[PDB]
């Protein structure tokens, strides 16, 4: 079984998003990002009109919503510069200005310049979860003073 | 004239489709696939009748059906899948009492130490689509994991590959929500700090092989200038992952699960498979060989756990 969402914006107007019923919140939000072109982070979720917040991980059929349901969308453009860290192999965190809307890839080339290693090299990881080249910073959910891992990449063939 | 195929995105959910033998696949179903192979360009032939081909989901049924069985919608994974089956199919998967290691073919020997390494950790995948191959690869039929493996890391045959990058990668559909890891750090300025950690960060250490060593305290750089100790106060997982830079170590027998060699730099390089069974062997991929004792250049060792509190 498929099923059909509506989501409600605050400009007032309304449309639809398809389903499955294994899908959770980062899905609804690729599929929103997909109708309107705004990225999954800069999405405030919550069930209308009761206005309770959405669980991260759990899929959307075992909470309330089913088919028929609405849910609210706010969109949190703003873009603040704000400081990380990139901590490399030997431990030296060095602190890179940053905005959640730019490309990890754009991180790797500031990364790769001041550690001096080609941007092939190496994978970055927030809390285990590794950073996807052409994603957004904003998808990770870095706060300010956040602390990214630099790991050097073996070459096994 | 026609012939009767089954168009599919998962091989649980067969539609019986009927083809125009004068038009190519492509031209009735788009993208299509036999077994990894792209018949998309190709006329029907004959010897197709009641065989079972793969398609990109091109309506909401076929959509639907694929992220229930893969947990993804990007639209380029049976592209990325079927395009990596072709090969691994193509490998030869030798085995020692069930255990299933790859010949060496296209610079796979990173992708056959982690499938090793899958078969020896209780692991638990969420897509129905890696729980499926895992459990057949398991069973010695490891060519489809192999793929899914290349397709959900995305990798591809040929290119050279990182055990740790890769374990990473997969660890993220796999539940670990049940995994916990509490840390304490001893500096002399900060104090002590007891950190809960959870799901992959619970499981995989940076800095140390020995899983005894991290109990007891392993020295690491502060924020505040000098040396911390951080020591694990708690771990409640089924194995933990300890990693570290390849490192001439001595591996115990019955001190550890399984571990990563890498023999190389950081540029071309080559892994080898030490597991702890009756005696040690060491795997490299269709070889095998035994010793009472190993040493060599160790970068990953994987542990059996169930839950340690520690005595501090
Ligand atoms: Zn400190």
């Amino acid at each position: 079984a498929g099923w059909d969402l509506t989501v409600k914006m605050l400009a007032g107007n309304e449309f639809q998003v398809s389903l499955s019923s294994s899908m959770s919140v980062s899905e609804l939000k690729a599929q929103i990002t997909q109708k309107i072109g705004v990225h999954a982070f800069q999405q405030r979720l919550a069930v209308h009109p009761s206005g309770v917040a959405l669980q991260d991980r759990v899929p959307l059929a075992s909470q309330g919503l089913g088919p028929g349901s609405t849910v609210l969308l706010v969109v949190d453009k703003c873009d603040e510069p704000l400081s990380i860290l990139v901590r490399n192999n030997k431990g030296r965190s060095s602190t890179y200005e940053v905005r959640l809307t730019q490309t990890v890839a754009h991180l790797k080339q500031q990364v790769s310049g001041l550690e001096g290693v080609q941007d092939d090299l190496f994978w970055l990881t927030f809390e285990g979860k590794p950073l996807e080249d052409q994603l957004p910073l904003g998808e990770y959910g870095l706060k300010p003073l956040s602390t990214v891992f630099m790991n050097l990449r073996l070459r096994g063939g | 004239r026609t012939i009767k195929v089954f168009t599919t995105v998962d091989n649980i959910n067969l539609h019986t489709q009927v083809v125009d033998m004068s038009m190519t696949y492509g031209q009735q179903f788009g993208p299509t696939y036999l077994d990894g192979a792209d018949v998309t360009k190709i006329k029907p032939h004959n010897s197709h009748e009641g065989k079972t081909f793969y398609v990109l989901p091109n309506d909401d049924t076929l959509r639907v059906e694929a992220f229930e069985y893969y947990h993804t919608t990007d639209p380029s994974f049976l592209g990325r899948y079927m395009s990596a089956l072709n090969h691994t199919k193509k490998w030869k998967y030798p085995q020692v009492n069930g255990l299933t290691s790859i010949k060496w073919a296209d610079n796979n020997s990173y992708l056959a130490t982690a499938l090793l390494t899958l078969q020896q950790i209780e692991l638990k995948f969420n897509p129905p689509a890696l729980q499926d191959a895992y459990y057949r690869a398991r069973a010695g039929e490891a060519a489809n994991f192999c793929a899914l493996i290349l397709a959900y890391c995305n990798k591809t045959v040929g290119e050279l590959g990182d055990v740790r990058e890769t374990m990473s990668y997969l660890f993220q559909h796999a539940n670990l929500d049940s995994c916990k890891r509490v840390l304490n750090v001893v500096c002399k300025t900060c104090g002590q700090q007891q950190t809960t950690l959870k799901g992959v960060e619970a499981v995989m250490y940076m800095g140390t092989l020995s899983y005894e060593q991290f109990k007891k305290g392993v020295q690491i750089p502060c924020t505040c200038g000098k040396q911390a100790t951080k020591y694990l106060v708690q771990q409640e997982s089924p194995f933990v992952m300890m990693s570290a830079p390849p490192a001439q170590y001595e591996l115990k027998h019955g001190t550890f699960t399984c571990a990563s060699e890498y023999t190389g730099n950081y540029q071309c390089g080559h892994y080898k498979h030490i597991t702890s069974k009756e005696t040690l062997y060491c795997i490299d991929g269709a070889l095998l060989t035994k010793s009472s004792e190993y040493k060599g250049p160790i970068t990953d060792v994987f542990y059996k756990e169930n839950s340690y509190t520690t005595t501090i």
